[PDB]
C-alpha cells in the first residue's frame, strides 16, 4: 500500500 | 475594479475567466500580485532537528491513556456512522464531531448523540470541506486549539476518523498499545521517491481555495534548508505535539502555516514536514496504524476534475473476500478503511460481530440498511424538478393500493386523498440488494374525514430480459461511478433533459463485438454503434449524444451480435409535473415533452433500421404523444401515474398512528419500514464497563 492521493498534473 | 498588479500567467487568467463571483475574481488577484512581488511564501526555513535524517497487547495498563477521537463527516449515511460510534464509544474517552456546513440532515443526527453523552460534543464552526481543500487543514488546527483549551477533558492522544472508517481490533487493544508507547507520533510517510511525491502532490504549485473550487494560481519554489516530506493525512498524534503545533511561534511552525494554507491536500504533508524538522522528530513512527485499500487501477480516474485544478485518487471500498486482510499480523494495524453500507454491508457485518460478537437470536434488522435521501425541513428547492414530480407520483401509487385492498360493498374506509409534499425518504437495501423507495406523506382518510401520515414502499419492476455469450447484465441511468462501477442514481429516475448512460457488464471469455440500439416510446431509432469487448473486460459504458428533450415515455435499449438478439432492458423518462416547484404550466410542458428541438436526436439518422428490426411506427401513436405533450393537471397527472405504474409496484403501505383503514398495519411492526427496529444502529444508555456495544 503506497501512500499518497494526489495524481499528475 | 481593475488589479494591482498587471497579471500574465496562463493559470491565473484562465482561473479569473472560469470564477463565477466578484469577491472570488478579488481574492485570486490579491493572491497573484502578493507571490508576484515575493511577499506571500517563505523562501528559507530553520530545522530545529538535530538528527541526520529521520528516526523511525494483552495486558492491562495501570495508567491508560484517553483518547480524543476528531470526527470529520458528510454525506447521508448517518445509521453507518452510528454502528461505528457504537463500535470505538467508552465512557473515558471522548469524540468531538464537525459535520460539514453543506450536510444539515446530517448535523441534525449528529446533535441527538451529542445531547445523549457529556462526552460528546460538536463543533459550533462548520467548514465546506471539499475534497483535497486547504480547509481540511483549517478543520484540524482549530479543533486541536478548541480540544487543548476543554480543561475538562484530560486526553493523551489525537486520533481523526471519517464517517468511512472502521475499527479492526477491539478498545481494550488500542488503549494497551498506545498506553505503551505514549511518547510517540504515528504518521505514514509515502514509501517511494520524494521528488516524484512533491510533483504528483503539485506542492510546487500555488493553489487558492473560493468558492468552493481549488483554483491553480501558478508555480512556487518549494523552501531551502528543511527536509519536506508526506504520505497519508490519517494519523495519531500525542497532546505534546500538538500542544508544540498549536501554540509554538518558532520560524518552523509560523512559516510552515503560512505556506500550507495555499497548498493542495496540505494534511498529507504539513504534519509530517513539521514534524521531521522540529525538536520532536525523534518521536516519529513510520506506521498510521490504517488499512487503506487502495486500488490505484480503479480509484485514479481524475473524478475530481470539476472540484479542483488537479487530479486525485481515492480508495476503493472493502468487500467480504477482504476480510483475511483485517486479520494480518505482520504490522500493528487497529483501524481501516473504506466502508459503505450502500455498496456492501456483508463485510460490515462480519468485521463487527467478529470483534465484539453476535446479537441475539431473533434481533431484527441485521440484513437491513436505510439510508434517508430527503427530509422535509431541507425543503422542496433543495430537491429537483424529477425527484419531486416522482416522489409524488410513488406517494400516489401507494394510495391506490390502500383502496384496492380492501373488499367491501359499503363505504370504502381506505380511500385517501394527498396532502403537501413528501415529508422523507429513504433508501431500502436487503441482504445487500436495493429494494426501492420508502415515502413518508400525509393524507385524509375520506371516510372519517381525518389526517392520517403513512409510508409507501414502491419497488422497480424488472425489466432485463436476455446460445452461451458474455453478457451478464444491462442498465441504463445516471452518475456513474467508475471507481465502485456502479450508478449512484440508485433508482434511475430520468426526465427529458436528462442524458442518460448505458452500462454493459460482462463475464470471462474470448473477445467479442455488440451492437447496440436505442428506441424511444414511438419506436424512433436514436442510435446505433459498436462496442469492442475485450477478453478481460469486466464492465463497459457509454453516453451517446442525443439532442434534448428526450420524449418521455418507457425507452428500450437492444444488444445485438450480428444482427443475433442477445438481450434487451427498458427505462422510464418521466414527463415532469413541476416546474421550478411549481405545477408546470402549458407553455413549458409543450417546450419540454414534444422531443428534441430538431426532429431527430442525432445527425446520422436510423430510418432505414425500423424495417428491418421489427419496429414499425405507428401513426396513431405518433399523433397520441403529440396529444400527450400538451396535456397539463389532471390529463397529465393520468399520464405519469400509467407510466410509473408500468415500471414500479407499491409493494405494501402503512400507517405510523391510528388509522380508520383496517388493513393496514402499523409501520413499527413491518419488517421493511423505516420506523422498524433497527438495534445495531441504536444508541442506548452506557453499560457497567462503560460500552454502547
Amino acid at each position: 500500500e503506497e501512500e499518497g492521493s494526489g495524481g499528475p498534473q | 475594479q481593475p488589479p494591482k498588479c498587471d497579471i500574465s500567467g496562463k493559470e491565473a487568467i484562465s482561473a479569473l475567466s472560469r470564477a463565477k463571483s466578484k469577491h472570488c475574481r478579488q481574492e485570486i488577484g490579491e493572491t497573484y500580485c502578493r507571490h508576484k512581488l515575493g511577499l506571500l511564501m517563505p523562501e528559507k526555513v530553520t530545522r530545529f532537528c538535530p538528527l541526520e535524517g529521520k528516526a523511525n497487547v494483552e495486558y492491562m495498563p495501570a495508567n491508560p491513556v484517553r483518547i480524543a477521537f476528531v470526527l470529520v463527516v458528510h454525506g447521508r449515511a448517518s445509521r453507518q456512522l452510528q454502528r461505528m460510534f457504537k463500535a470505538i464509544y467508552h465512557k473515558d474517552h471522548f469524540y468531538y464531531i464537525h459535520v460539514d456546513k453543506r450536510s444539515n440532515y446530517l448535523h441534525r443526527q449528529v446533535l441527538q448523540v451529542s445531547r445523549q453523552y457529556s462526552n460528546v460534543r460538536v463543533t459550533p464552526w462548520r467548514m465546506a470541506t471539499i475534497w483535497g481543500g486547504a480547509s481540511l487543514l483549517s478543520t484540524y488546527l482549530q479543533s486541536m486549539r478548541d480540544l487543548l483549551e476543554m480543561t475538562d477533558w484530560p486526553w493523551d492522544f489525537f486520533i481523526n476518523l471519517s464517517a468511512a472508517d472502521y475499527p479492526i481490533r477491539t478498545n481494550d487493544q488500542l488503549v494497551a498499545f498506545l498506553s505503551r508507547y505514549r511518547d510517540m507520533n504515528f504518521l505514514k510517510s509515502h514509501g517511494r521517491d520524494n521528488a516524484r511525491f512533491i510533483r504528483k502532490q503539485g506542492l510546487d504549485r500555488l493553489f487558492l481555495e473560493c468558492d468552493a473550487h481549488m483554483w491553480r494560481l501558478g508555480d512556487r519554489r518549494i523552501p531551502e534548508g528543511i527536509a519536506v516530506d508526506g504520505g497519508s493525512d490519517w494519523f495519531l498524534l500525542n497532546r505534546r505535539f500538538v500542544e508544540y503545533v498549536t501554540f509554538s511561534t518558532d520560524d518552523l511552525v509560523t512559516k510552515m502555516k503560512q505556506f500550507y494554507s495555499y497548498t493542495l491536500l496540505p494534511a498529507e504533508s504539513f504534519f509530517h514536514t513539521v514534524l521531521e524538522n522540529s525538536p520532536h522528530c525523534d518521536t516519529m513512527v513510520d506506521n498510521n496504524l490504517r488499512i487503506t485499500n487502495w486500488n490505484r487501477k480503479l480509484g485514479c480516474k481524475c473524478q475530481y476534475k470539476h472540484i479542483v485544478d488537479w487530479c486525485g485518487c481515492s480508495p476503493n471500498d472493502f468487500k467480504p473476500q477482504d476480510f483475511h486482510r483485517f486479520q494480518q499480523t505482520a504490522r500493528p494495524t487497529f483501524f481501516a478503511r473504506k466502508f459503505e453500507a450502500v455498496v456492501n454491508q456483508e463485510i460490515i457485518g462480519q468485521l463487527d460481530y467478529y470483534l465484539y460478537g453476535n446479537y441475539p437470536a431473533g434481533t431484527p434488522g441485521l440484513r437491513s440498511y436505510w439510508e434517508n435521501v430527503y427530509d422535509e425541513p431541507d425543503g422542496i428547492h433543495s430537491l429537483s424538478d424529477v425527484t419531486l414530480t416522482l416522489y409524488h407520483s410513488f406517494a400516489r401509487l401507494g394510495l391506490r393500493r390502500a383502496e384496492t385492498s380492501l373488499h367491501t360493498d359499503g363505504e370504502n374506509s381506505c380511500r385517501y386523498y394527498p396532502m403537501g409534499h413528501p415529508a422523507s425518504v429513504h433508501l431500502y437495501f436487503l441482504a445487500d440488494r436495493f429494494q426501492g423507495f420508502l415515502i413518508k406523506h400525509h393524507a385524509t382518510n375520506l371516510a372519517v374525514s381525518k389526517l392520517e401520515t403513512l409510508e409507501t414502499w414502491v419497488m422497480p419492476k424488472k425489466v432485463f430480459k436476455i446460445d452461451f455469450g458474455r453478457l451478464q447484465f444491462s442498465e441504463v441511468g445516471t452518475d456513474w461511478d467508475a471507481k465502485e462501477r456502479l450508478f449512484r442514481n440508485f433508482g434511475g429516475l430520468l426526465g427529458p433533459m436528462d442524458e442518460p448512460v448505458g452500462m454493459q457488464k460482462w463475464g470471462k471469455g474470448p473477445n467479442v463485438t455488440v451492437t447496440v440500439i436505442w428506441v424511444d416510446p414511438v419506436n424512433v431509432i436514436a442510435a446505433t454503434y459498436d462496442i469492442l469487448i475485450e477478453s478481460t473486460a469486466e464492465f463497459t459504458h457509454y453516453k451517446p449524444p442525443l439532442n434534448l428533450p428526450l420524449r418521455p415515455g418507457v425507452w428500450t435499449v437492444k444488444i445485438l451480435h450480428h444482427w443475433v438478439p442477445v438481450a434487451e432492458t427498458k427505462f422510464l423518462v418521466a414527463p415532469l409535473t413541476f416546474s421550478n416547484r411549481q405545477p408546470i404550466k402549458p407553455e413549458e410542458a409543450l417546450k419540454l415533452h414534444n422531443g428534441p428541438l430538431r426532429n431527430a436526436y442525432m445527425e446520422q439518422s436510423f430510418q432505414s433500421l425500423n424495417p428491418v428490426l421489427s419496429l414499425p411506427i405507428n401513426p396513431a401513436q405518433v399523433e397520441q404523444a403529440r396529444r400527450n405533450a400538451a396535456s397539463t393537471g389532471t390529463a397529465l397527472e393520468g399520464w405519469l401515474d400509467s407510466l410509473v405504474g408500468g415500471m414500479w409496484t407499491a409493494m405494501d403501505i402503512c400507517a405510523t398512528g391510528p388509522t380508520a383503514c383496517p388493513v393496514m398495519q402499523t409501520c413499527s411492526q413491518t419488517a421493511w419500514s423505516s420506523f422498524s427496529p433497527d438495534p445495531k444502529s441504536e444508541l442506548g444508555a452506557v453499560k457497567p464497563d462503560g460500552r454502547l456495544r
